[PDB]
RNA sequence: GGCUUGUGGCAGCCAAGCGUUCAUAGCGACGUUGCUUUUUGAUCCUUCGAUGUCGGCUCUUCCUAUCAUUGUGAAGCAGAAUUCACCAAGUGUUGGAUUGUUCACCCACCAAUAGGGAACGUGAGCUGGGUUUAGACCGUCGUGAGACAGGUUAGUUUUACCCUACUGAUGACAGUGUCGCAAUAGUAAUUCAACCUAGUACGAGAGGAACCGUUGAUUCGCACAAUUGGUCAUCGCGCUUGGUUGAAAAGCCAGUGGCGCGAAGCUACCGUGCGCUGGAUUAUGACUGAACGCCUCUAAGUCAGAAUCCGGGCUAGAAGCGA
RNA sequence: GUCUCCAAGGUGAACAGCCUCUGGUCGAUGGAACAAUGUAGGCAAGGGAAGUCGGCAAAAUGGAUCCGUAACUUCGGGAAA
């Protein structure tokens, strides 16, 4: 079965051969689906306040 | 295994990076990179796992005003792993070593790249988390 | 006086002149050496650049850090519908080189091929090969055709077939004028070559009859055109300082006082792109056969039912439905450019050339953006519309 | 620039000596023959109705008196390292501190950081820090105006649309079109590391290789955009300042109002792919073999032989050509 | 290049910049394309003067409110340190 990763900002599905990995100073590993998610993360935008992210949809029971 | 694959260089000469070891140095100022044959006007550049010559600008007086080898363990410039994922660290870091590659200190403060750990067994043994 | 410091020269003098190619279709400049102890077989093929994707596979390379590890590699999809053979050409060995002796054409020629002989097909009366065709209706005409073939067998030293693409099968292309090329027949005796060519008249030759999976091949075509270009981009010369009066994107010194002429070795601004090129050692990763379960992008590891064509179609190309070749790396030209496929002229014995690649995942997400879904059904399920 | 080569630089000849003994492995005193014009002089032939006067930057080409790399002979060549010499100019010869600097001297890497020409290459290619106008300060000199192979600071770099050359672009090449052949010209690949060989050969120890094979990398070249990165007037969407349309909604103006994200296209060793093998030979080492009954790689004949040459491959395709 | 009189609204400290009303005006030969090289204006991953004679040019800073402000000093300042 195909092995898949998850984006830590949008909760999106990341397929093989793609993705951006960010290693924080505290050894925390952050994996982003695309440049949009990475830029929003580094701009300190909370995913739970963006309507299209999985976290927002889960919190709002969509 | 085999040999290290090329990765994007992001630390040209005059780059100043944090010192992640226990020696007492605060930062490392790169003056050259080992194994560089070079080209006209091209600045030598290092990446994670490279050995460089550096001086300590801030730290203990005993470590300042001299040249010592160092190995880069973290870099901010993204590089491509063979599986297609581009990855990068939060900061640029290195550790002071002797020419044989033995760590002058005893501990590493943060994570280190897998390439450096594979290249330098002593650094890997002194490391906390790899990648 | 000698130059103060040494660096290698900018650009290669082996691709001179950097002019626009005198052709649009890639020309085979040298065919593979003919070994008469092997069966008759074609040496080249014509295809069309559809697009690019990437694949993941497990690498089998002992002693390498990638041994038993996954690797992601870019690939190029070339659509290769079967070619139709319509003639045979024989050449005679002479002290001045190969000389064309005679050409024999098939009785029936498709409109697509005949379009190649006109500049305005619609406005013309469409008389091409009409009198030639009648030679197959009279007994003396068939006798004369057989005599011509016998002469080709008797006097020819190398035999090439005339084959043309079925271009109208790729509706994404807006072209009805097929591409015609000469493909050399290697193996067997001259009589065997002629019989092999004749037996294929008005018949299709699939791409797998020439190439096979894991084979190393060469790709010939015209590069992307970029028009008039300056030296900095055309040749790679370094920029002059910021404060250079009259511009900094120049070669400062284009020559010494003596010789009192500008030499051909100095970088100059001119045409960039649209150059004829021959790229070697492009491995074939898979050979998709239409309607044979190999056309789909399904692998052993990934069992998702999907086609090679990415979501939304191949940008600027369309939908791939005929046979295609998945080649490692990149190939010459933009999308839709006709590319010539050439059998390797070298002996492929290296470990890389002998490697048996097993595809694990073929990406089919949309390439017109940051595609996050592999299939339209997956996206519809994600958005609750299915 | 031209003659010359004292001076500078680079070679040779003899052999007193040095080299544990031994003139010639490696050197060469006393003498002596040369070569070169990247030194500096000597001269004043050309230029004073003007040939832009230092250095650096960029760019190409050429030389060998070869620093590294390929192949070899010799050693006071055990190994390792080194030194001498022979074919050899195919490839390469770097990042920095001080100085305007050429030059010099240090730091660092590297296989190496060799030496040079091309009007002391190159200013209608740049720059203008220095020299070398006019302002001004200091020191010494002069009664003085002023001087200064002394120091200091500020001080306008003009013109190509002509011819040629070069780069590309039409056209011509005796109907039109397709598919081809092909003289000729250009050309391209380069170097290093790691593992194994192997702690082996060698060596008393100390120390300490190499071939084959495998995996990578450097410089360079040609392409390409699946991924990552860059680019915004998609003026694509959203947010937002000031004004303005009576208000709301919706827009507009601030030459792109500003900000965030931004597809497409273009694009980066900042991303990815690819970069080739037959013959003839150089140095050298040899076969058979006389001259010269022996010997002899040579005289006749023959072999192996290189980052070499030629071909092949790649690029172009001629008042060349075929079907 | 050439002396002087009159001087609306908004924002804003402000005859600053930006927008608007009265009044004036669209006068700078026009059309198509969007090559190189230019002129003017921006952005650029990692590094941050390694470039250069020289940080030249550009970037960075910038209004207002509160806290706080060293050496030295001619006691006035420095200081918006
Ligand atoms: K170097
Ligand atoms: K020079
Ligand atoms: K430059
Ligand atoms: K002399
Ligand atoms: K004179
Ligand atoms: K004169
Ligand atoms: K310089
Ligand atoms: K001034
Ligand atoms: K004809
Ligand atoms: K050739
Ligand atoms: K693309
Ligand atoms: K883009
Ligand atoms: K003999
Ligand atoms: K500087
Ligand atoms: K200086
Ligand atoms: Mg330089
Ligand atoms: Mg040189
Ligand atoms: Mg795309
Ligand atoms: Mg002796
Ligand atoms: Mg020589
Ligand atoms: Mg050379
Ligand atoms: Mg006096
Ligand atoms: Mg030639
Ligand atoms: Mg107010």
């Amino acid at each position: 079965v195909l092995k898949t990763e998850l984006c830590r900002f949008s909760g999106g599905k990341i397929y093989p051969g793609r993705g951006i990995r960010f290693i924080r100073s505290d050894s925390q590993v952050f994996l982003f689906l695309n440049s949009k998610c990475k830029r929003y993360f580094h701009n300190r935008l909370k995913p739970s306040k963006l309507t299209w992210t999985a976290m927002y949809r889960k919190q709002h029971k969509k | 295994a085999g040999n290290k694959f090329r990765m994007s260089l992001g630390l040209p000469v005059a780059a100043t990076i944090n010192c992640a070891d226990n020696t007492g140095a605060k930062n490392l100022y790169i003056i050259s990179v080992k194994g560089i044959k070079g080209r006209l006007n091209r600045l030598p550049s290092a990446c994670v796992g490279d050995m460089v010559m550096a001086t300590v600008k801030k730290g203990k007086p005993d470590l300042r005003k001299k040249v010592m080898p160092a190995v880069v363990v973290r870099q901010r410039k993204p590089w491509r792993r063979k599986d297609g994922v581009f990855m990068y660290f939060e900061d640029n870091a290195g550790v002071i070593v002797n020419p044989k590659g033995e760590m002058k200190g005893s501990a590493i403060t943060g994570p280190i790249g897998k390439e450096c750990a594979d290249l330098w067994p002593r650094i890997a043994s002194a490391a906390n988390a790899i990648v | 006086s000698h130059r103060k410091f040494e660096h290698p020269r900018h650009g290669s003098l082996g691709f001179l002149p950097r002019k626009r190619a005198a052709r649009h279709r890639g020309k085979v400049k040298a065919f593979p050496k003919d070994d008469p102890s092997k069966p008759c077989k074609l040496t080249a093929f014509l295809g069309y650049k559809a697009g690019m994707t990437h694949i993941v596979r497990d690498v089998e390379k002992p002693g390498s850090k990638l041994h038993k590890k996954e690797t992601c590699e870019a690939v190029t999809i070339i659509e290769t519908p079967p070619m139709v053979i319509v003639g045979v050409v024989g050449y005679v060995k002479t002290p001045r080189g190969l000389r064309c002796l005679n050409t024999v054409w098939a009785q029936h020629l498709s409109e697509e091929l005949k379009r190649r002989f006109y500049k305005n097909w619609c406005k013309s009366k469409k008389k091409a090969f009409l009198k030639y065709s009648k030679k197959y209706e009279t007994d003396e005409g068939k006798k004369d055709i057989q005599t011509q073939l016998e002469k080709l067998k008797k006097y020819a030293c190398v035999i090439r077939v005339l084959a043309h693409t079925q271009i109208r099968k790729m509706k994404g292309l807006k072209q009805k004028k097929a591409h015609l090329m000469e493909i050399q027949v290697n193996g067997g005796t001259i009589a065997q070559k002629v019989d092999f060519a004749y037996g294929f008249f008005e018949k299709q030759v699939p791409v797998d009859a020439v190439f096979q999976k894991d084979e190393m091949i060469d790709i010939i075509g015209v590069t992307k055109g970029k028009g008039y270009e300056g030296v900095v981009t055309r040749w790679g010369v370094t920029r002059l300082p910021r404060k250079t009066h009259r511009g900094l994107r120049k070669v400062a010194c284009i020559g010494a006082w003596h010789p009192a002429r500008v030499s051909y070795t100095v970088a100059r601004a001119g045409q960039n792109g649209y150059h004829h090129r021959t790229e070697m050692n492009k491995k074939v990763y898979k050979l998709g056969k239409a309607g044979q379960e190999s056309h789909a992008a399904i692998t052993d590891f990934d069992r998702t039912e999907k086609d090679i064509t990415p979501m939304g179609g191949f940008p600027h190309y369309g939908v791939v439905k005929d046979d295609y070749l998945l080649i490692k790396g990149c190939c010459v030209g933009p999308k839709k450019r006709v590319v010539t496929l050439r059998q390797s002229l070298l002996n492929q014995t290296s470990r890389v050339a002998l490697e048996e690649i097993k595809l694990k995942f073929i990406d089919t997400s949309s390439k017109f953006g940051h595609g996050r879904f592999q299939t339209t059904q997956e996206k519809q399920k994600f958005y609750g519309r299915l």
